[PDB]
């Protein structure tokens, strides 16, 4: 990378975007975990009914 | 559809319009399920847990890219009287899925 | 001097090839540091623009004459750096450039001319 003050600003902007992307991915994964645990209960429930059927 | 299970239950599956068969071994099951999933005119096949716990280790090589035939372990003839440990199964599932043993 | 003579006296069509302007700029910087000129960006003297313009601008076609002069300077961007003073100024003077690519060269492609940073 060519060393100029403009490049320094551009790279700093890139760093900022990288962090603000990491946190967004983390929020999405948290939503996914909520959905997954909501599914696991009804999954084991269907397994229960299958066992008793 | 299709089920690889004890032929006495296989006739009941026929009563439910589902062809089934079996010969009580993992190797023969994996052998002929190759044809079964090549002659897979249905979307799901069942296999008892005692034949082999995980059908993925078996059909994963031939089902590559294709998703219709879903395969799952189903209660066996011993479970016909005893039952099953449902929560242990779910918990060893979520263990490998979300990385750890949870909901304890 | 020889080229302009041939072209605009005997109506030749001349093609000038200047084989490395980087060495020219090295000599310029040396003789300019011995005299302590106000420098440019990396020690290159502050008049290097005018100095190079007096060379590059000796080309073209003259109205009412048959000759012509065409220039093909060659210069090596030092760290493949398009913002180094030498390629920067030369781009500010000449009409476009043909820029070579190292990645294309590594794939065995010849001639490794990538068309996006080039211009005419």
């Amino acid at each position: 990378v060519s060393p100029t003050r403009m490049n320094l600003l551009q790279r700093r902007g890139q760093l900022r975007l990288a962090q603000k992307g990491v946190d967004l991915l983390k929020k999405k994964r948290d939503a996914l975990v909520a959905e997954f645990f909501g599914l696991v209960r009804e999954a084991m429930e269907a397994r229960k009914a299958l066992d008793q059927a | 559809m299709a089920v690889i299970a004890d032929p006495e239950t296989a006739q009941g599956f026929r009563l439910a319009g589902l062809e089934g068969y079996g010969a009580s071994s993992a190797e023969e099951a994996q052998s002929l399920l190759e044809t079964l999933v090549e002659r897979g005119g249905y979307a799901l096949v069942a296999v008892d847990e005692a034949l082999l716990p995980d059908p993925e280790r078996a059909v994963e090589r031939l089902m590559r890219g294709r998703d219709l035939p879903v395969l799952l372990p189903i209660a066996g003839l011993k479970e016909a009287f005893q039952g099953h440990d449902v929560e242990g199964y779910m918990r060893e599932l979520v263990r490998k899925t979300i990385g750890f043993d949870i909901k304890l | 001097t020889v080229a302009e003579y041939l072209a605009f006296e005997h109506d030749y069509h001349v093609l000038v090839i200047l084989t490395d302007m980087t060495n020219y700029c090295e000599a310029l910087r040396e003789i300019g540091a011995a005299r302590e000129e106000i420098p440019g960006r990396r020690g290159y003297p502050g008049y290097m623009y005018t100095d190079l313009a007096t060379i590059y601008e000796r080309a073209g076609v003259v109205e009412g004459k048959k000759g012509s002069v065409t220039q093909i300077p060659i210069l090596s961007m030092p760290d493949d750096d398009r913002t180094h003073p030498i390629p920067d100024l030369t781009g500010y003077i000449t009409e476009g450039q043909i820029q070579l690519s190292r990645e294309l060269h590594r794939k065995g492609i010849y001639p490794p001319i990538d068309p996006l940073p080039s211009l005419s």
